[PDB]
């Protein structure tokens, strides 16, 4: 026995989405539906309680109802603000357990693209006392969520060393990403310049720095 | 105003009994409540693990955990606490403590069991037979180049997660952004936090990263120059 939802979902702005529940007669067959909403970062939030009520501060475009063993959720006039992890919960009778489904992500349609502010780092004197050299290449406020990431040394493309986060939301449903270059003082400076090229959406930004 | 906040190791080795306790404020232990706990793999779905009641004492928990859970209340600290034992990387997650509320349904009942309504701000338990390890903190000194700058600190090279930065003890708080941090393939952590200033301020106004890595007991306050 187990609360299955689909992955995913999306749905455009100002329109609907539906967000399914499937159950069985011993946990929604039974007993009440509860939803929660996740934004990223943060504790989940009750939206729906006993199936179909909603506590303060949910607007009514947030609805919930169930029939037999499934249940769903129904968001109106979305919003970019919407997009969240939402879980449905319910008590099992058989297993005498809250059961949450797997969430469903919320995707809002039509949000415009957003090109990557790009922050290069050379290493701090502190660290290359240590004879080590971090590159540091911050990404923040892009949009899709996807970036390529490629190192420069003198141009050349640079193979060992490099690693590279996997892009996260923002709280302003933008992504942020980093990667980092770990090299030795002396491979640091071995070379004239170094440089992070960012590609997002078939365009690129791409930042100098070299040792002073 | 009822509060709730979580605290133990955030390292706990396979096979070892994971250990956590809820500090409640605002209201009391003893109170008609399913003090409730809740874990979440990093990346992954919600799972409830079980609840204690405040006001008898008696305790219900999720059989996937297999009579590895015990659930305890301590009035005199007012606190409940959570044992998890036999650990494995299926235990790392963040965990919740949480409290219902009282709704009453359209017979007249509350049904507070599946009423999560306050919520600690959660703890990450890293289940790992690796060691603690803390953070190197190295100074990153500086449609726009410098008009403003961007300043910050490295974290780097510590086990496990979280990290928390700060700038000027809390006071500087508009234009921050601590980044999520990257798994170097030593298995050891970095991140970089950064605050975006006036270039002019610079001079006239000191900047201070308050580092804390909990797992290892350990605060760094660098102050950053150019």
């Amino acid at each position: 026995s187990v609360l299955t939802q689909p992955p995913s979902a999306s749905g455009a702005p100002g329109q609907s989405v539906t967000i399914s529940c499937s159950g069985s007669s011993s946990n929604i067959g039974s007993n009440y539906v509860y939803w929660y909403q996740q934004l990223p970062g943060t504790a989940p939030k009750l939206l729906i309680y006993y199936s179909n009520q909603r506590p303060s501060g949910v607007p009514d475009r947030f609805s919930g109802s169930k029939s037999g063993t499934s249940a769903s959720l129904a968001i109106t006039g979305l919003r970019s603000e919407d997009e969240a992890d939402y879980y449905c919960a319910a008590w099992d009778n058989s297993l005498s357990s809250v059961l949450f489904g797997g969430g469903t992500r919320l995707t809002v349609l039509g949000q415009p693209k957003a090109a990557p502010s790009v922050t290069l780092f050379p290493p701090s004197s502190e660290e290359l006392q240590a004879n080590k050299a971090t590159l540091v290449c911050l990404i923040s406020d892009f949009y899709p969520g996807a970036v390529e990431v490629a190192w420069k040394a003198d141009g050349s493309a640079v193979n060992a060393g490099v690693e590279t986060t996997k892009p996260s939301k923002q709280s302003n449903n933008k992504y942020a990403a980093s990667s980092y270059l770990s090299l030795t003082s002396d491979q640091w400076k071995s070379h004239k310049s170094y440089s992070c090229q960012v590609t997002h959406e078939g365009s690129t930004v791409e930042k100098t720095v070299a040792p002073a | 105003q009822v509060q709730l906040q979580e605290s133990g190791p955030g390292l706990v080795k396979p096979s070892e009994t994971l250990s956590l306790t809820c500090a409640v404020s605002g209201g009391s232990i003893s109170g008609g409540y399913d003090w409730s706990w809740i874990r979440q793999p990093p990346g992954k779905g919600l799972e409830w693990i079980g609840y204690i009641y405040g006001s008898s004492g008696s305790t219900n928990y999720n059989p996937s955990l297999k009579n590895r859970v015990t659930i305890s209340k301590d009035t005199s600290k007012n606190q409940f606490s959570l044992k998890l034992s036999s650990v494995t990387a299926a235990d790392t997650a963040v965990y919740y403590c949480a409290r219902p509320a009282y709704y009453e349904d359209d017979y007249g009942y509350y049904y507070t069991t599946p009423i999560f309504d306050y919520w600690g701000q959660g703890v990450l338990v890293t289940v790992s037979s690796a060691s603690t390890k803390g953070p190197s903190v190295f100074p990153l000194a500086p449609s726009t180049s410098e008009s403003t700058a961007a300043l910050g600190c490295l974290v780097k090279d510590y086990f496990p997660e979280p990290v928390t930065v700060s700038w000027n003890s809390g006071s500087l708080t508009s234009g921050v952004h601590t980044f999520p941090a990257v798994l170097q393939s030593s298995g050891l952590y970095s991140l970089s936090s950064v605050v975006t200033v006036p270039s002019s301020s610079l001079g006239t106004q000191t900047y201070v990263c308050n580092v804390n890595h909990k797992p290892s007991n350990t605060k760094v306050d660098k102050r950053v120059e150019i």
